[PDB]
């Protein structure tokens, strides 16, 4: 055994001991040391709470640090040039009487600038407008008037743009995070007997149910289970294009590639989920396909026309909007339901003895009531398409508007090339260039828009007193574009990210969001994205004209209105 | 309501006279008679020979007359392949 | 002749039961079936190979079905009546 001091936030220092082999999230939470909300998640990499600073000494011989974990790290307050996360480090024979060391971190609020607009008028017009699709442009306007923060006349809620911010903003986390609940959607969980999923829960439900989903769905060990099959998916959607591509004269296409690129990340993530394969890429689009993506789109178009009204408001003036947003809800429960269904009914009668997708695990498990496993399923097949499909034309849109970077991603991905044919699982280290590219797509276009958080305690942002009970909003879209934290913000310059890396500047990437609540499909959006764009750079080049900047449509997600002609020529 | 293929086996035995007449009897007797019994029989015997075939619904069937005899209910069937 | 078609319906729900993760398909089976006996009957009758195992349903096979399904539920309502009444 081996004895660790451990200084803790109060300044006390904590002497207890542990076996080697063991991580000091271990240690800390077989000894009960009063190291309040250490370890929150258990040891999936999905919080920063085992932040731990460590001697030089010690500090330089430890392993190198993994991009899941310094990821992690970027998302931790009070980041240090010696700090590492307690989950990932087992103890060793020279940590003999080591000595860590845990991080410790005005005007009233109605002083702070006002948005002059009036919630009403702004409501009325998306009565009309069916829609408020500029809204993120009014904002930036907003920031860029009124300085990092303001307050909207409502309740209380204050917007911010700035890491400083974010930093404080996890600090205050509580164990049981408040994100503000959606109405429209709850309100169709309610009426037809379902329960609610991770996304629209929140206190000991939230929690119960979060610690049961970490481990399938976002866990590097999980990721390394169905990451093999995400490949298989890109794989087939690249040979699937090369053959189209050199039928013609040219060794090219060029075409629309929303369509083919939206029906990708439903066949990986019905694979990944549900151990299914779909048989959507390759070959046509079915009619259970579209029906769904309309529904989606439906779906969300009928969120923003009905959020900003209270249920007693939108009852008589839109119940058209109503019964338009349920029978989208409609449509896609009854997809969801029945991937479920089907795989309910195999689980049944044989229980697999090798991995056959995410959902199969949980119901294996048996953590979790069905009526739970379900609302979480439901969730997970419904939140995979759009949110991942959008940021994943916009890189391949910024390739074709950027030759150099994209020169220099293919050389890392044909380098990396067999590496990974051997064996999947490296992209996520071998791929470092690729992954710094899906920073800078997500920081100009974060389909995330805001991050959310009714906070739990008197805080305080930028010299403004914050009283518990607030609301405070990330706009992630005006925070990409700060030229101060970003030089020259519009130039997509994904080697930015590995500049920023060294140095300990702290939360730059967050539209996943940050603590336990941060986004539960974070890593497998992360593995559909990265390896069909490693598939792609190693057999095509991908062009275009269209170099006018894509104007964006706010429908509750932040996407593209324009879809650009792109070209990918195969190389021989 | 037991369903026990061997008893028409066992009916033969001692002989009892029609008991399987769903096509008729006589010379108006179903033409397609054993142009049915081809395509039936052929399509499960290859499918027993590669699939495992099984259902959680074991619930009867509502059957609804539109003429013929039907199903009202078609029932969530899984084909499991076996590999030996 | 018939054989042909058990055969082709069998290895194409195998094809496609292989490719998941599980080794299995569920699904409602009764689509499937119903383009089995059009393409067993059609080609036992007419020697003619339609296509219709394996491959998605056409325009004319969905339209025949509707077309019996029609046609008996339009029968009850009139085979009860003489025409001197339905009419
Ligand atoms: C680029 C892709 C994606 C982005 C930018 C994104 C963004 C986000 C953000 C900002 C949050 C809220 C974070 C917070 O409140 O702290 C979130 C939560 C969530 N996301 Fe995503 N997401 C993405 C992909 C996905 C995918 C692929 C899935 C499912 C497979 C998913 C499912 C969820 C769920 C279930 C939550 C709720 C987490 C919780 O409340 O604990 N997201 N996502
Ligand atoms: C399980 C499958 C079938 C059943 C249970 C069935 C049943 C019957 C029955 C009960 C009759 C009347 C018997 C009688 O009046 O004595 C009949 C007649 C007939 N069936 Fe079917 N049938 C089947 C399949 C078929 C098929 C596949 C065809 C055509 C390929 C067909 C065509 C006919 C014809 C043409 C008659 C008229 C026979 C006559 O009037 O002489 N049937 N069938
Ligand atoms: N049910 C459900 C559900 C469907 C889609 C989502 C998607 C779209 C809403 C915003 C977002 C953030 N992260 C993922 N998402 C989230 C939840
Ligand atoms: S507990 Fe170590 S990172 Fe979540």
């Amino acid at each position: 055994k081996i004895t660790v001091h451990f200084i803790n936030r109060d300044g006390e220092t904590l002497t207890t001991k542990g076996k080697v082999g063991d991580s000091l999230l271990d240690v800390v939470v077989e000894n009960n040391l009063d190291i309040d909300g250490f370890g929150a998640c258990e040891g999936t990499l999905a919080c920063s709470t085992c932040h731990l600073i460590f001697e030089d000494h010690i500090y330089e011989k430890l392993d190198a640090i993994t991009d899941e974990e310094n990821d992690m790290l970027d998302l931790a307050y009070g980041l240090t040039d010696r700090s590492r996360l307690g989950c990932q480090i087992c103890l060793t024979k020279s940590m003999d009487n080591m000595t860590v060391r845990v991080p410790e971190t005005v005007l009233p609020f109605e002083a702070m600038p006002q948005h002059p607009g009036n919630r009403w008028l702004r409501l009325l017009q998306i009565w009309r407008e069916q829609g408020y699709e500029h809204l993120h442009l009014e904002m930036h306007q907003t920031f860029q008037e009124l300085g990092p923060i303001f307050r909207y006349n409502l309740p209380r809620m204050v917007c911010v743009m700035l890491p400083e911010d974010v930093e404080k903003l996890q600090q205050v986390d509580s164990l049981h995070p408040c994100r503000m609940i959606l109405e429209p959607w709850v309100a169709y969980r309610q009426h037809r007997g379902h329960k609610c999923g991770v996304f629209l829960l929140n206190g000991p439900e939230w929690r119960f149910n979060r610690l049961r989903l970490n481990p399938d769905v976002l866990s590097p060990k999980a990721v390394q289970r169905f990451l093999p099959m995400v490949d298989a998916v890109a794989r087939d959607f690249s040979q699937a294009l090369k053959k189209k591509v050199l039928q013609n004269a040219r060794g090219s296409l060029t075409l629309d590639v929303q369509p083919s690129i939206f029906h990708y990340t439903i066949e990986a993530s019905n694979l990944a989920l549900f151990g299914e394969r779909l048989g959507l890429v390759g070959h046509s689009p079915s009619s259970a396909s579209l029906n769904f993506l309309h529904a989606l789109e439906v779906m969300f178009k009928s969120t923003v026309q009905l959020m900003f009204m209270p249920r007693s408001l939108s009852r008589w003036i839109s119940p058209k909007v109503w019964k338009e947003h349920f029978e989208a809800w409609d449509c896609i429960f009854q997809y969801g339901d029945n991937c479920i269904q089907k795989i309910y009914q195999e689980l049944a009668f044989n229980r697999p003895q090798h991995y056959t997708g995410i959902v199969a695990e949980l119901l294996l498990k048996a953590e979790l009531s069905l009526e739970a496993i379900k609302a979480n399923s439901m969730e997970l097949t419904a939140g995979s398409v759009d949110t991942t499909a959008f940021p994943l034309l916009m890189t391949l849109f910024e390739l074709a508007r950027n030759p150099d970077v994209q020169q220099i991603l293919r050389q890392e991905s044909l380098a990396a090339a067999a590496s990974i044919s051997e064996h999947p699982q490296k992209a996520t280290t071998e791929l470092p260039l690729l992954r710094a590219a899906l920073k800078e797509t997500l920081r100009l276009y974060p389909v995330g828009l805001f991050l959310e958080r009714v906070v739990s305690s008197d805080l305080v942002l930028q010299n403004y007193h914050i009283p518990a009970g607030t609301l405070v909003q990330v706009f992630l879209y005006s925070l990409g574009r700060n030229a101060a934290l970003f030089p020259r913000p519009e130039r997509y310059n994904p080697q930015r990210w590995l500049d920023i890396r060294g140095s300990g500047r702290n939360f730059h990437h967050v539209p996943f969001g940050f603590g336990m609540r941060q986004c539960l499909g974070r890593r497998l959006a992360e593995a559909e994205m990265l390896l069909l764009l490693h598939h792609v750079l190693k057999h095509f080049l991908v062009e275009t004209l269209t170099q006018e900047d894509i104007k964006m449509v706010y429908s509750f997600i932040l996407r593209p209105g324009t879809s650009p002609l792109l070209t990918f020529r195969a190389i021989n | 309501e037991r369903y026990n293929p061997q008893r028409w086996l066992d009916i033969r035995g001692s002989g009892r006279n029609f008991h399987h007449v769903p096509f008729g009897f006589g010379m108006r007797q179903c033409l397609g008679r054993r142009l049915a019994e081809a395509e039936m029989l052929l399509l499960l015997h290859h499918v027993l020979k590669h699939f495992l075939v099984e259902t959680l619904t074991q619930e009867d069937i509502k059957m609804v007359y539109s003429f013929i005899l039907r199903p009202g209910t078609s029932p969530l069937l899984t084909f499991r392949a076996i590999n030996h």
